[PDB]
């Protein structure tokens, strides 16, 4: 039973983030003035599976002259990463169900930086580090984020909680410079534009490589439909699309940032405004 | 003679115990650098807490989780800065031990 | 047994600093404000403070003199020792309304008319 | 100190305010004279807190029960 | 309650193993795996705010700088000596001592405790905090301060 | 070895977990049968009381 | 706060009648403990049931059903 | 879990009950309100589909041996970190306050609380500590 | 042994504004005898009235207007004892079965 | 636009010396500095609310809503010259 | 306070010693306590309650069949 | 009402405002911060209750403050000091904790950064020890305070439980065989935080002790470790930082014995007296005057040091404590072997004090001078004084 | 974008389906559309209370 409705999760998940790398390639080619996979079954609607059972059919290569282990096991813990946080998205009923997910997002940065150690490139060495960085610093800002949703979430009885299925049923008006900086923490923790300086898979292979682009657009759906709970005022299929078309939009207009400038602007502008609109909705809430 | 609750009420005791007294012996009897001292002292200071916790839970009073914050607190910064003063050794020693951080050889 | 519903709208009237006494003398107030202690201090306490004020301004003015500075550090070393200072006084006088100190002078100041 | 974690008050805090008053209300010049005169309350305070007595008397009556059916198997 | 038992034994299971490795990344990867597994059989004592909150803080940010550390610092010394040395014979003995047979436990005369599952309120815990407890909650405050300016004072340049 | 340390990280695992519960459980042992003795004991104590108080 | 205050009466309401009935059935159960205890330690020499160890205050028991292991 | 006492089972007595909670379903609404439980199978799940996806190419893909192909082709760090350490550690002291409904007093403690930490933070910011020049 | 059970949390919480209105002397007798005392043997009396009371009106109740009743605590249960949810169910349930008497 | 700002040079060198020295003001090229309450307003807008993200976003959806130029290979060809 | 104190001397001298540790519980939380029923009212809240159960105005002791 | 709690408001106030004044005055190119000693001064003047422990304890930072030059360096003393004074009011263990650990922090931070020239790397190690062997220590005090929470359900400091407690306290004070790390400290770290150590928490942690503890045991066998064995090593170390180091733990050792005989007044005017010539130590330009401070450690007559070990040793006799006397008379006397030593090699030598070059011409002569006037206080202290 | 516009409105329908499917999965799993509530002690002292009188309910059913 619980098994059944993990695996009727799952199922979805894959297929739709098969579909989001399809359309996210085909709408860059919209807004490129070129068609994009078109060949590839009926208007190329069977790109991804053929992708995914190219790379399943791929030699895996190991490096010997470093722990396999951990170069199998990181994407791997990625991967499981991803499932457990669409767990504890839609079958849950933790009390600090959106305090679970932040921490379970926080453990996702280990993944690149396994990998980073694993294998003996320098500049993957480096590059996981930076990513790194960048996702921790902005873990902090969407923690205060959170922090300013918390402060306004109460069920009936009286009890100030994080469920999910208690949050209103209406866009929260009054926190949309909250919301725009919230978004924009997400850009940067799935390494998208403009802070995808940062690959670290450069070494991987096969179904690991296809394990850490379903972990990363899977997070990238589980901070959508985040996003569209908190300020969207409510979870709904229409509302993850539309925040996916906007994140496609905003990648293909937009260059990246260099390292110590999204550095410096995380920590200079996002996370002291996130403190003071914490303390303003305290206030006000009081 | 003795119930399932029994049971887990002492084996979460001398698990406790185990654990603190290994944190406390393993780094220093294994001959490990520092990094590990402090990891094992951060181990100790968890194994704390989860008596803590534990002892809380067993009276419904609120001491336990007020010991388990400040624990995480100190715990934390003292790892914190113990690590930048190894990284300045680290580099001030550098040219002429190698061997510098283990000082259980 | 079985427990108390919770009191989500309601926290304790609890100071963290408890003086374990009962006062002494006549009460007028036991939870007077800020202003209340404005409207009733003393000029022994008005009178330290600009003694500290003053004393912490010469202070300040020397001890800058020497990085060519003295003017902000004797200001903000007086505006350091009057707050001090008031912060003591406006102690004192809410520990005189709230009967743990002689309040002879100040209970036939704050009631109008139950001066007598 | 007292204050209960999903209460106001701890499960046993009423028999510790119980041994504190009998403490308190003493005269003798030494906590050591007065903890003499009040063993009572800081026993059942001791019973409150962690149930010996009753424990060893279900672990005799088991053991009269071990006793009852290993000594003891009359058949009908 | 099988799996429960098992867990809670594999707390002390991997505390010693942080100890008995040679490798650093090993040691930190144990140490992490100690930490996830203290917090959820924490969790079946009802805390379910403080086992995020360790979770939260010692993965995300200390083993992070701890993993740091080691990799900026610790090019491998295993063959030098971590395995050619060995390990102290009065250490394990003395640890032996300490918790396989544990001649002094923290219950001391006792031998037998109840353990039962508890009620977080994280409602109580703010009252607590900040009604019962706000001094501590400064001397924190400092605390940290503490911890801030020492660091960035000790910086190796 | 990679599989040879999975093995014998599986092998502990499985050892540990079936074989310190024999040990916490002979704990209990004798701390009940250490119980038992100490309450004979005062009860006897007590018995003696009874006798030679009247 | 209006629906939490109805809720807060509302609870408040409910506490004595859950309070009476597990009084009464925790009543019940120390009658069948009892009655088992009175079968089992019938030919021991200076046991009694039913033997309160406590003096003045009453001693809930430890453990309660609203108290399990989350997971 | 399965209850061991009958106050556990809220003094309902008879064998029925005990191998009824023995092979229970799991139910938020059952016995087992904000369990976690689903999280553990959930890593089951995962660490069994990964590891399949792991093999799989070891299975259906052909293998060559080369010696070629079998090679790969500072403190700002440590501010960063440290300080994510203790902002974190913050912000959980933080969390609690955000989910009572605090009084007046305790708001003043709170603005305390962070008056502190922003202190801390300027006077980082004012000595350059927070220009990732290195 | 006797088995002493009341009716489920939904009829509890759909029956509870009831209480007040046709069962408060026992309500308020039993709690000042658990404000005075501890020992749950000395309440004995008051205990047994409360259920007695408590089940009695609850036969009441199915007695005149079951099935209003019935649905107003499916609704009930269904939301997990937010009130808000089956006001119209209230409405009905408080139309079939006043909490007071009226034209009395 | 094509002007600079104080913060926005990507450097070190540059950026020490923009907040310790005032010779970007000197140079025209550099937006001048905001004289009144609507003029700090703007400047807020401008760096706030990001307003040029926003434009070069637009002009990508019209992109998206807009024709193609590609063509069906091998049912359909380019164009080529006798030379060729 | 929980985790401090400040010892002072009544400067007239009429306050006596107790623990400070129960002074603070006490103003802190309060105490409660109970006493044991007369034996007699059991008896006779027993019997009344027999009665009224007698007497038909009061229901059974289990809401099913 | 918080109005009975305003000074604790001020002291954050006033964190707070010298934070940023402390900010404001590094943008303008400034180079010395007398002035922020003196508000630091002030500060401390203020914060301080009106008991003659906590007021002592705050003119003795006060006149410490003069031997440092760095800002962080002078909040970590503060914070420090904030500690040590809220440990003289650690009415329970958690704050005790607390502020033991926050001490050990703010010393560990302070020894790190104050390092120069070669002598930094050996600073830098003894420091990680110490703070390495500070975590276990507190490791080993929390999982003692949480088995006395489990058996006593409250925050009562007593049980078999408190032995362990005293065993961290000792180990505060370096209480050999716990000594070593006093030692490793005194090895290389420069003296103006050494002369911190050796006054401050020490002070704090007797006053604790005499304020809010009890135990049912002794600590006479420790006494003997640390009387002998600090004894002997002050005899055989050529090391003058180790010669003082061992004489500390000899020093300590004294101090304990009069702890376990009670009678607090002499524990109290020895703490004194030892804390005004540590004082007069490690601020010394001359060495003229460094024999004084011998021979008012070696128990010559004439001056403090006789007087105060001599009613130590009264007080021991007034419980006929005749084995850790009899030990303590033996020690005194393998005392003054070194402390001749020290005399030889600071008295009978030319005469020769070097010059100021960068202005602050002997910038410690008046606190110098005013530590030497201790012959004049025997007359004061002869009579019952310090109860 | 007509060539995106299938993937567009797959993805919205893949979504629908799942969510659908996980609803009718999980309410017959619940026997209730509130499960996601939040909960208390309280509440899970009345859920406990109710699902063990429901067995004693079962109990004292095959007794008749």
């Amino acid at each position: 039973m619980i098994v059944a409705s993990i695996l009727i999760l799952i199922v979805p998940v894959l297929l739709s983030v098969a579909m989001f790398t399809l359309a996210e390639r085909t709408v860059m080619a919209s807004m490129q003035r070129r068609f994009g996979p078109q060949v590839s079954g009926i208007s190329g609607l069977l790109q991804p599976f053929w992708d995914g059972l190219k790379l399943g059919v791929k030699e895996p290569v190991l490096p010997d002259s470093s722990s396999a282990g951990a170069f199998a096991a990181s994407p791997m813990i990625s991967f499981v990463l991803s499932q457990v946080a669409w767990v504890g998205i839609c079958i849950s009923d933790a009390s600090f169900q959106g305090l679970v997910i932040m921490a379970i997002s926080s453990l996702a940065v280990y993944g690149v930086m396994l990998a980073g150690w694993a294998s003996n490139s320098k500049y993957a060495f480096l590059g996981c580090l930076r990513s790194v960085a960048l996702m921790v610093s902005y873990e902090l800002s969407l923690g205060a984020a959170l922090l300013s949703i918390g402060l306004f979430v109460t069920d009936g009885t009286g009890m100030k909680c994080l469920n999910f299925a208690e949050m209103p049923t209406t866009p929260q008006y009054a926190m949309l410079p909250l919301c725009l900086i919230f978004l924009v923490c997400i850009l940067a923790e799935t390494k998208r534009d403009p802070f995808d300086l940062p690959g670290y898979n450069v070494e991987y292979s096969s179904l690991g490589f296809a394990l850490f682009f379903i972990a990363e657009y899977a997070n990238m759906a589980v901070m959508s439909a985040i996003a569209s709970i908190y300020f969207l005022g409510g979870f709904s299929a229409l509302k993850i699309t539309a925040l996916f078309f906007a994140f496609v939009w905003t990648r293909g207009t937009l260059p990246r940032y260099r390292y110590d400038q999204f550095m410096r602007l995380g920590w200079k502008a996002f996370l002291p405004l996130t403190l003071a609109f914490f303390a303003l909705h305290a206030s006000v809430a009081i | 003679y003795y119930t399932e609750g029994e049971i887990f009420g002492t084996t979460f005791m001398y698990t406790t115990n185990m654990m603190f007294w290994a944190g406390i012996v393993g780094a220093v009897a294994f001959r490990r650098n520092l990094i590990i001292l402090l990891l094992s002292a951060e181990t100790v200071m968890l194994a704390c807490n989860m008596n803590f916790l534990f002892t809380a839970a067993y009276l419904n009073d609120i001491t336990g989780a007020i010991m388990s914050i400040t624990i995480t607190t100190i715990a934390a910064c003292e790892t914190a800065i113990g690590l930048a003063l190894c990284v300045a050794y680290f580099h001030m020693r550098s040219a002429t031990d190698v061997e510098a951080l283990n000082m259980l050889k | 047994t079985w427990p108390e519903p919770p009191n989500y709208y309601e926290a304790p009237k609890h100071g963290f600093k408890v003086t374990l006494e009962n006062p002494t003398f006549p009460i007028i107030n036991p939870d007077p404000n800020i202003t209340d202690a404005v409207t009733n201090m003393r000029s022994e306490n008005w009178g330290v403070v600009a003694g500290l004020a003053g004393l912490g301004y010469v202070a300040g003015y020397y001890f800058g003199a020497k990085v060519h500075w003295a003017k902000p550090t004797a200001l903000f070393t007086s505006i350091f020792l009057g707050k001090s200072g008031l912060l003591w006084g406006m102690s004192d006088s809410a520990h005189r309304l709230m009967g743990f100190k002689e309040n002879s002078k100040e209970v036939a100041a704050n009631l109008p008319h139950v001066m007598q | 100190a007292g204050m209960g974690l999903s209460t106001g008050t701890a499960r046993c805090y009423d028999w510790y305010m119980d041994y504190l008053k009998c403490m308190d209300e003493r005269k003798e010049p030494m906590i050591a004279l007065r903890r003499e005169h009040c063993l009572e309350w800081l026993e059942d305070y001791n019973e409150c807190l962690h149930r010996e007595k009753e424990r060893t008397r279900r672990q005799v009556i088991e053991r009269e029960r071990r006793a009852q059916l290993a000594g003891g198997s009359k058949p009908a | 309650m099988f799996f429960e038992n098992s867990a809670i034994l594999l707390c002390a299971l991997l505390s010693i193993a942080v100890g008995y490795t040679k490798s650093p990344f090993m040691s930190l990867m144990y140490s992490v795996m100690l930490f996830i597994n203290s917090s959820f059989v924490l969790m079946m004592l009802g805390f379910e705010f403080l086992a995020l909150v360790n979770l939260l803080v010692y993965v995300g940010a200390l083993a992070v700088l701890f993993l740091f550390v080691i990799m900026l610092l610790e090019i491998p010394a295993t063959e030098l000596r971590a395995y050619s040395r060995g390990w102290s014979t009065l250490g394990i003995f003395v640890f032996i001592i300490n918790g396989v047979f544990q001649i002094t436990p923290s219950m001391g005369p006792r031998g037998i405790i109840t353990g039962l599952p508890g009620a977080e309120s994280i409602t109580n815990l703010g009252h607590a905090l900040y009604l019962y407890f706000a001094d501590l909650l400064i001397l924190n405050s400092l605390v940290l301060t503490v911890a801030l300016f020492g660091r960035f004072a000790i910086a190796p340049v | 070895g990679l599989i040879r340390n999975i093995a014998t990280f599986a092998t502990a695992v499985v050892g540990w977990s079936v074989g310190i519960p024999f040990v916490v459980q002979a704990r209990m042992n004798g701390y009940v049968e250490r119980n038992l003795a100490t309450y004979d004991a005062a009860q006897r104590q007590k018995a003696e009381e009874a006798a030679i108080g009247g | 706060r209006f629906e939490a205050d109805e809720i807060l009466t509302v609870r408040k309401i409910v506490h004595p009648v859950l309070q009476a009935e597990w009084d009464l059935r925790y009543l019940e159960h120390l009658k069948r403990e009892r009655e088992e205890e009175a079968k089992v330690m019938k030919n021991v020499p200076g046991w009694k049931v039913g033997e309160s160890t406590t003096r003045h205050r009453w001693l809930a028991p430890l453990e309660s059903w609203d108290k399990r292991p989350l997971v | 879990y399965n209850a061991w006492s009958p106050a556990q089972r809220y003094f309902v007595e008879g064998d029925h009950v005990v191998t009824a909670e023995a092979s229970r379903t799991f139910q938020f609404t059952g016995l087992d309100s904000g369990s976690f439980y689903p999280y553990v199978i959930a890593t089951v799940i995962a660490t069994a589909i990964s590891t399949v996806f792991i093999v799989a190419p070891l299975v259906i893909a052909p293998s060559r041996v080369d010696l070629d192909k079998s090679s790969a082709y500072s403190v700002s760090f440590y501010l960063v970190s440290i300080m994510y350490l203790l902002f974190d550690i913050e912000i959980a002291y933080l969390f609690p306050y955000a989910m009572t409904h605090a009084s007046l007093p305790m708001y003043w403690t709170m603005n305390l609380f962070l008056a502190i930490l922003v202190a801390g933070f300027a006077y980082e910011w004012g000595m350059g500590a927070l220009e990732w020049r290195e | 042994s006797n088995t002493v059970r009341v009716p489920y949390s939904h009829e509890l919480y759909a029956m509870s504004r009831h209480v007040v209105f046709r069962a408060e002397k026992e309500h308020k007798a039993a709690v000042e005898c658990k404000g005075k005392h501890d020992w749950p043997e000395d309440c004995k009396p008051e205990s047994e009235a409360l259920v007695r009371a408590t089940n009695k009106l609850y036969k009441e109740i199915m007695e005149k207007s079951p099935e209003e009743f019935k649905e107003y605590a499916q609704c009930l249960d269904w939301y997990g004892l937010r009130f808000s949810r089956c006001r119209d169910k209230q409405t009905a349930f408080e139309k079939a079965f006043p909490i007071v008497d009226a034209k009395k | 636009g094509t002007e600079r700002r104080p913060g926005e040079s990507g450097a070190w060198k540059q950026i020490e010396r923009q907040r310790y020295a005032s010779d970007w003001e000197n140079d025209p090229t550099f937006k001048r500095t905001p004289k009144n309450l609507a003029e700090v307003l703007d400047d807020s807008a401008s760096m706030l609310l990001l307003t040029d993200v926003w434009r070069g976003m637009a002009y990508t959806l019209g992109a998206f809503f807009d024709k193609k130029v590609t063509i069906m290979y091998p049912f359909e060809k380019g164009q080529l010259s006798p030379r060729f | 306070t929980a985790g401090f104190v400040w010892r002072e001397v009544d400067p007239t001298g009429q306050a006596k010693n107790r623990n400070h540790t129960y002074m603070y519980n006490l103003k802190t939380f309060g105490h409660r306590s109970y006493t044991r029923r007369d034996p007699s009212e059991l008896q006779a809240a027993a019997t009344s309650v027999e009665a009224r159960v007698k007497s038909g105005e009061l229901g059974g002791l289990s809401p099913l069949a | 009402x918080x109005x009975x709690x305003m000074i604790e408001l001020d002291l954050c106030f006033g964190l707070l405002l010298l934070i940023l004044f402390g900010l404001l005055s590094l943008r303008n190119g400034h180079v010395s911060l007398a002035h922020i000693r003196f508000i630091c001064q002030c500060w401390l003047v203020m914060i301080t209750p009106l008991e003659v422990q906590d007021f002592a304890l705050c003119i003795l930072t006060v006149v410490l403050l003069q031997s440092f030059h760095s800002f962080e360096a002078l909040l970590f003393l503060l914070l420090a000091y904030i500690g040590q004074l809220y440990m003289m009011h650690s009415c329970n263990l958690v704050s005790f904790y607390v502020c033991l650990e926050a001490q050990t922090l703010c010393v560990v931070v302070l020894c790190g950064l104050l390092a120069r020239g070669a002598s930094t790397s050996f600073s830098v190690e003894a420091a990680l020890k110490f703070l390495l062997l500070s975590a276990m220590v507190s490791g080993m005090a929390l999982f003692w305070f949480s088995a006395m929470y489990q058996r006593t359900g409250s925050l009562d400091m007593v049980g078999q439980e408190t032995f362990w407690i005293l065993l961290v306290m000792l180990f505060k004070l370096g209480v050999a065989p716990m000594h070593m790390w006093s030692v490793d400290l005194y090895g290389s770290i420069p003296k103006s935080l050494l002369l911190y150590l050796s006054t401050a928490p020490k002070l704090s942690l007797f006053t604790f002790w005499a304020s809010s503890w009890h135990h049912d045991f002794s600590v006479g066998v420790f006494i003997l470790f640390s009387m002998f064995i600090g004894s002997i090593g002050a005899y055989g170390q050529p090391a003058l930082r180790s010669l003082f180091a061992y004489s500390t733990i000899n020093e300590i050792g004294l101090l304990l014995l009069a702890v376990e005989t009670a009678g607090f007044h002499t524990l109290y005017q020895h703490l004194g007296i030892y804390i005004i010539t540590q004082l007069l130590l490690w601020n010394l330009t001359d060495k003229r005057l460094f024999a004084l401070c011998a021979v008012s450690l070696a128990g010559l007559p004439p001056f403090a040091g006789f007087f105060g070990k001599a009613w130590i040793f009264w007080h021991a006799m007034s419980v006929q404590a005749f084995s850790l006397l009899a030990a303590a008379l033996f020690c005194t006397l393998l005392s003054l072997v070194y402390y001749l030593r020290v005399i030889r090699l600071f008295w009978t030598a030319p005469v020769h004090t070097a010059a100021s070059f960068t202005g602050a011409p002997n910038q410690t002569t008046l606190t110098s001078a005013c530590a030497v006037a201790l012959a004049f206080a025997p007359v004061m202290l002869v009579k019952p004084f310090v109860i | 974008g007509w060539n995106a516009l299938p993937s567009l409105v797959i993805i919205t329908g893949i979504w629908t389906a799942g969510l659908f499917a996980l609803d009718k999965v999980q309410m017959f799993r619940e026997n209730k559309p509130a499960w996601a509530n939040n909960k208390d002690g309280w509440q899970k002292a009345l859920y406990r209370r109710d699902w063990y009188l429901q067995r004693e309910e079962e109990t004292l059913a095959m007794a008749k």
